[PDB]
């Protein structure tokens, strides 16, 4: 997350910080960012767990905010599942069906309870995506508090130019950047929410994946297009 | 091999004090917000007072406010309860607790204590405070 500002209690209350545990009595490290798409399910992308992809080595933070108060009963998270998409591939530079759920339950066992830091957003619908140009919002504890910063979606024939990454973007993909080239996703936010606005209201277009450089001009981020993995996502979440 | 201990239980006579010690073995405990939370006779568990890793942090229950003492040595692995004034209303096993803050969050730990300490990760055997005029 380079450039733009920190957010606040009512900022982005579906991010989700999710960490790698460790060895004995020593704290647990981050891993990626997350957005809770239902009170008791977070999408995340693949790449983040391939190495461990086993659940007991992951734990979730919800509601994180500079005026929110830490309580670990209804903030802290085990995962009782961990799903990654069965054709996810690593490719040269690209991931491919970069996209993981996670299945989350409080210490007592509940799912996420809606509060001023804790909502879940909205899926989009089918193949539906915002217009290329639009304004979408990016979140992550990327290259100590939570940042949010404004990006512009690309349109696929300019993302698949030579200049910029040519075929190595399909259209399971989503591009994304600032026309300034001064603000873009950034190591450590990989997984973490591109939100776009479709019919006026927010919506997880993005999940955050890939991109050689940071703000790099001509090479903006690429994100998993969630608009094209609805009947996966449904299909283990209903 | 993670280990909290709770020591310092015992009985002492109403308006009298009493000092109980959490030590931690096999992790560092000044990563760790702690929480001293108490069970009396019938009634549900409750948090008395706690204190952020670092210690510039901490919170009082109503019934214990200028009554009560938390502290902490993040040299030497604990955390100290110093109870001064103790009343008959103070009889129960007394649990300490450990739970690692990540960084985003507010500075207070009052939702830490106010909450019957659910959810916190580590927890000691706890130890018995008894007052009464049979000391």
């Amino acid at each position: 997350i380079v450039g733009g500002e920190f957010t606040e209690v009512e900022n982005q209350p579906w991010f989700a910080a999710i960490y790698q545990k460790n060895k004995g009595g020593s704290p647990p490290s981050f891993k990626c960012g997350g957005s809770l798409i239902s009170p008791c399910w977070v999408a995340s992308a693949a790449h983040c767990f391939i190495q461990l992809p086993k659940k007991e080595n992951y734990v979730v933070y919800l509601g994180q905010s500079k005026e929110s108060s830490y309580n670990p009963g209804e903030m802290k998270f085990e995962v009782e599942q961990l799903i990654l998409h069965e054709y996810y591939r690593e490719d040269s530079l690209a991931y491919h069906n970069d996209i993981a759920l996670l299945k989350i339950r409080t210490s007592t066992g509940q799912c996420a309870q809606p509060s001023r830091s804790i909502q879940t957003i909205a899926l989009p619908p089918r193949f539906t995506d915002a217009p290329f140009g639009s304004d979408c919002e990016i979140t992550g504890f990327g290259k100590k508090n939570l940042k949010m910063s404004v990006v512009k979606l690309v349109s696929h024939e300019q993302c698949m130019q030579p200049h910029y990454y040519g075929s190595e973007i399909n259209y399971k993909m989503l591009c994304a950047a600032d026309p300034e080239w001064k603000t873009d996703s950034c190591k450590g936010d990989s997984g973490g929410p591109l939100i776009c606005n479709i019919e006026g209201r927010p919506t997880l277009s993005g999940i955050v994946s890939w991109g050689r450089g940071c703000a790099e001009k001509n090479k903006p981020g690429v994100y998993t297009r969630v608009s094209h993995f609805l009947d996966w996502i449904q299909s283990h979440i209903g | 091999q993670v280990q909290l201990q709770e020591s310092g239980g015992g009985l002492v006579q109403p308006g009298g004090s009493l000092r109980l010690s959490c030590a931690a073995s096999g992790f560092t405990l000044g990563y760790y917000a702690i929480g001293w939370f108490r069970r009396a006779p019938g009634k549900e568990r409750e948090g008395v007072s706690c204190i952020s890793s670092s210690g510039g942090s901490t919170n009082y229950a109503d019934s214990v406010k200028g009554r009560f003492t938390i502290s902490r040595d993040n040299a030497k692995n604990t955390v100290d309860l110093q109870m001064n004034s103790l009343k008959p209303e103070d009889t129960a096993i007394y649990y300490c607790a450990a739970e690692w803050v990540p960084p985003g969050y507010g500075a207070t730990v009052q939702a830490l204590c106010n909450n019957a300490g659910y959810g916190m990760e580590y927890w000691g055997k706890g130890t018995q405070v008894t007052v009464s005029s049979a000391a």
